[PDB]
């Protein structure tokens, strides 16, 4: 055999995929596109 | 070993005759060696080799009679040539198109199962060699998606004429498609779609087609209406049928003690 | 050293003390085909012994089991206990007396020595076990150079031991599905010495024919043990074979180990992922996944998971995988994170950016057929979400938002979305109208009270379940 | 594959791939179990040579597959070969 060479060497994994678009993208998003009915 | 049988080759068959000369001479090989459970000395798998091309000549002329079990059986037997158990052997000049024409018609009768174990028995070659074996294979991707737009634009990219026979095939196997998939799932569809799609914009194809629904067409107009009738319900039959399943577990209550 | 003359000397004679000394009571225990009680122990140790030291990882003196044992194989009046007696005080031969190395030199005739010493009588996982102990054990030298021959005669003369397995004993003797087990796992060795550099191309007809001799006459954990072998070497060996299956599908009469019958639906279910039966695949992998939760903490259950995964993203949905995050799965990218995030997301660019760029990984993906209606699970993702989130939507929205440059190409994807019967969308075809709607009646008037009876047919099938695991005691 | 190639009238290209089905038996079981009506055909053609070979690796085959009694109806009807 099972090793061969190896013994030498709800929660997130839920959500990862639209917690990636929570991780890189939209921080201020409705504040900023919120901002966009009295900025614009 | 017999020289060269193929002393006409470019003249392949205006006749049967060397078909008949094929006949007999395949017949001689199935007298001489008879297949490949052989282990052979390479010398007797020359006429294998040779035996190989005449069965590209035989595919090419069951094709040109017109003979589709003989042409795929003869396209199995070469299938059993490259699935020979010495995959040393010398290399004839259609070793990949002849895998274009088992994935074109293969692609054509509908066998998917096929399709992936024709992409799983020789997986590695078909990605970068043979565009014959690539376009097929997008073209795959275009009846995946942005069907009805690329296929007469494909048809105008086959310099191996071969490959028309079997899309017109795939012209039937769009046809019928036409027959299901524009009518009797959609309101109303105008003469000009069916001029586009249903192409030569009269002939009694396209009126068969209108009238294989089942409908009879009006002027300048195709409706998809008369479907889906009654609201069907099935008034008291499953509130029969599954206590009548509920009988059998009774059973299962009566089984188990 | 000091430290090593202990360890196997204590750890060794442990092993055939229970294994010789208890399967004598399991084959006196005249009806012995479920105990097996130092059978299953003993290959749960020889799964230790691969981890452990084997017979003698050339353990610094003379590695000199293989020259005490194997001599004097014979099980006469009980004396011959005090044979192996003689064979534990003559374990410091590497320590005390002259130190004589056998191995890979005399280890042939000392496979000879079971034969040129007297009557087996009738416990073969003794010899069986001086069948494979000596040179499967061996495997982790990993030359494989002349020895590669040697590991085969080791199997050779357990094919000796299938002579006077089956071919022998012709009154019910129940250690045949014990060599069964060590049977089938050194044929597994079959793949760790013929699969290293050829085929095992006399287990084609011997794969079939040992299948022949356990078809069904003593048939048991041969069948999908044999199966695995039938199954795992025929997928990077050319296919239709699966086929060859489905005129003559056996599978067991009951589920073997949890691990094999794991394993085993993970092999045939990885053969309706490349077949493309999409909804018995679902469930029998995740079976497959949830039923193997022992594993190397670096993985293979990332391996089963990874392999797993990728037609359940050709579903056309997915959940978001699994529920248990792995770093070393992070920091090797098996399952790919960033593609299923362009699953997710409508992209195409990045999309084909992670296809373009990481394709020397797709090499250890082996699963081409993944991108060619992956992409058109991007493009199906996109009219699912867009479709399943608007009451209505039209092509002049969808068809040019999604820039597929035309109404007729959105109409072809929802005519093969309505072929699929994911939208009841309805197209206007005078105007350009996608006049589409959504269908009524989610209330469970019918469709939850006929769904009852698959929720409690699930519940009769584990009722009679229990009760025919009641039956055991 | 190679057992549809038997098309031809002549019944020396069934014995050549008889003399084929029992070289190449050892991998292709499958194949005879959609190939049961040529059996069938070939078996219930009387001067055709090859009906008593054809009951003994029908025989095989359904042997392998489990159709135990047909292969013992076939023995029966298999001649002394």
């Amino acid at each position: 055999m099972s090793e061969k060479k190896q013994p030498v060497d709800e929660d997130n994994w839920d959500d990862d995929n639209v917690e990636d678009d929570f991780s890189n993208q939209l921080r201020a998003e409705l504040e900023k596109h919120g901002y966009k009915m009295e900025t614009s | 070993m017999y020289e060269q049988l193929k002393g006409e080759w470019n003249r392949k068959s205006p006749n049967l005759s060397k078909c008949g000369e094929e006949l007999g001479r395949l017949k001689l090989v199935l007298l001489e060696l008879n297949f490949l459970p052989t282990t052979g000395t390479k010398l007797t798998k020359q006429q294998l080799i040779l035996a190989r091309d005449i069965l590209e000549i035989g595919a090419q002329w069951s094709i040109l009679r017109k003979d589709i079990p003989s042409f795929e059986r003869y396209m199995a037997q070469l299938k059993c040539y490259y699935f020979d158990y010495k995959e040393q052997l010398p290399e004839s000049a259609y070793m990949h198109q002849l895998l274009g024409l088992n994935l074109l018609f293969l692609l054509s009768q509908n066998r998917v199962a096929e399709f992936h174990t024709e992409l799983e028995r020789l997986p590695a070659k078909d990605i970068q060699t043979n565009v014959y074996i690539k376009h097929p294979v997008s073209l795959e991707q275009y009846l995946m998606e942005g069907s009805y737009n690329k296929v007469f634009l494909a048809k105008g990219n086959i310099p191996a004429e071969s490959y028309t026979f079997f899309i017109d095939i795939l012209l039937d196997t769009i046809r019928d498609e036409i027959a299901g998939c524009i009518e009797k799932a959609y309101e109303k569809i105008l003469f000009t779609e069916a001029t586009r799609i249903l192409f030569f914009n009269t002939p009694k194809k396209m009126t068969d087609y209108a009238k294989k629904r089942g409908w009879v067409l009006g002027p300048n107009n195709y409706y998809s209406f008369a479907s889906q009738q009654q609201k069907p319900e099935d008034t008291t039959i499953p509130s029969t049928e599954l206590a009548k399943q509920v009988i059998e577990y009774a059973r299962q209550l009566e089984m188990i003690v | 050293e000091p430290p090593p003359p202990p360890a196997p000397q204590d750890v060794e004679m442990k092993e055939e003390a229970a294994t010789g000394g208890g399967s004598t009571g399991e084959a006196d225990g005249k009806t012995a085909a479920a105990a097996a009680e130092h059978s299953q122990r003993e290959l749960d140790t020889v799964t230790l012994e691969d981890i452990k030291e084997h017979v003698k990882q050339l353990e610094k003196a003379v590695s000199g089991k293989e020259p005490r044992f194997v001599l004097r194989a014979l099980r006469m009046l009980p004396s011959t206990s005090r044979r192996l007696n003689h064979y534990v005080l003559y374990k410091a031969v590497q320590g005390f007396f002259t130190s004589n190395n056998a191995t890979r030199d005399f280890l042939l005739p000392f496979l000879e020595e079971p034969m040129d010493t007297e009557a087996d009588l009738q416990f073969r996982p003794r010899t069986g076990k001086a069948a494979s102990t000596p040179l499967l054990p061996e495997v982790e030298a990993y030359l494989q150079l002349l020895v590669v021959i040697f590991m085969m005669n080791s199997k050779r003369y357990k094919e000796a031991q299938k002579i006077s397995d089956d071919l022998m004993q012709k009154i019910s003797t129940q250690n045949r599905r014990a060599l069964d087990l060590v049977a089938a796992k050194c044929y597994y060795y079959h793949a760790r010495v013929y699969e290293f550099l050829d085929k095992l191309d006399v287990v084609r007809s011997f794969l079939h024919a040992r299948l022949r001799t356990a078809t069904l006459r003593h048939d048991a954990d041969g069948q999908a043990t044999l199966l695995n072998l039938l199954l795992r070497n025929y997928l990077h060996y050319s296919l239709y074979d699966q086929a060859e299956k489905l005129v003559s599908k056996s599978v067991f009469p009951e589920q073997a180990n949890n691990n094999e019958w794991a394993r085993y639906l993970y092999y045939t279910g990885r053969i309706k992922a490349i077949q493309l039966e999409y909804s018995e695949a679902r469930r029998t992998m995740t079976n497959a996944l949830r039923k193997a939760p022992q594993h190397t903490a670096v993985g293979f259950k990332q391996t089963v998971h990874k392999l797993l995964i990728v037609v359940e993203l050709l579903l056309g949905e997915i959940p978001d995988r699994l529920q248990f995050r792995q770093p070393s799965l992070k920091r090797s990218l098996m399952p790919y994170f960033l593609l299923t995030q362009a699953v997710r997301t409508g992209n195409l660019a990045k999309f084909n950016q992670v296809l373009d760029q990481f394709g020397e990984k797709f090499q250890a993906d082996g699963t081409y057929t993944l991108i060619i209606r992956l992409r058109h699970n991007v493009i199906k993702t996109g009219v699912r979400m867009i479709s399943l989130s608007y009451s209505r939507i039209s092509l002049a929205d969808i068809a040019q938002k999604l820039q597929l440059d035309s109404p007729e190409d959105a109409e072809f994807i929802v005519a093969k979305a309505i072929r699929d019967g994911v939208i009841e969308a309805s197209i206007n075809h005078e105007k350009g109208y996608v006049q589409s709607k959504e269908m009524i009646d989610i209330y469970s008037t019918r469709e939850p009270q006929l769904a009852f009876h698959q929720r409690i047919s699930f519940c009769l099938d584990i009722h009679n379940m229990s009760v025919k695991a009641m039956r055991f005691p | 594959g190679i057992i549809s190639l038997l098309d031809e009238d002549e019944p020396q290209l069934k014995e050549f791939a008889l003399h084929k089905l029992n070289a190449v038996v050892n991998d292709f079981w499958a194949e005879i179990s959609e190939s049961v009506d040529k059996i069938e055909v070939l078996y219930e053609d009387e001067g055709f040579r090859s009906r008593q070979f054809a009951a003994l690796v029908a025989s095989k085959v359904f042997y392998h597959l489990g159709a135990f009694e047909e292969s013992l109806n076939y023995a029966l009807g298999a001649g002394d070969l």
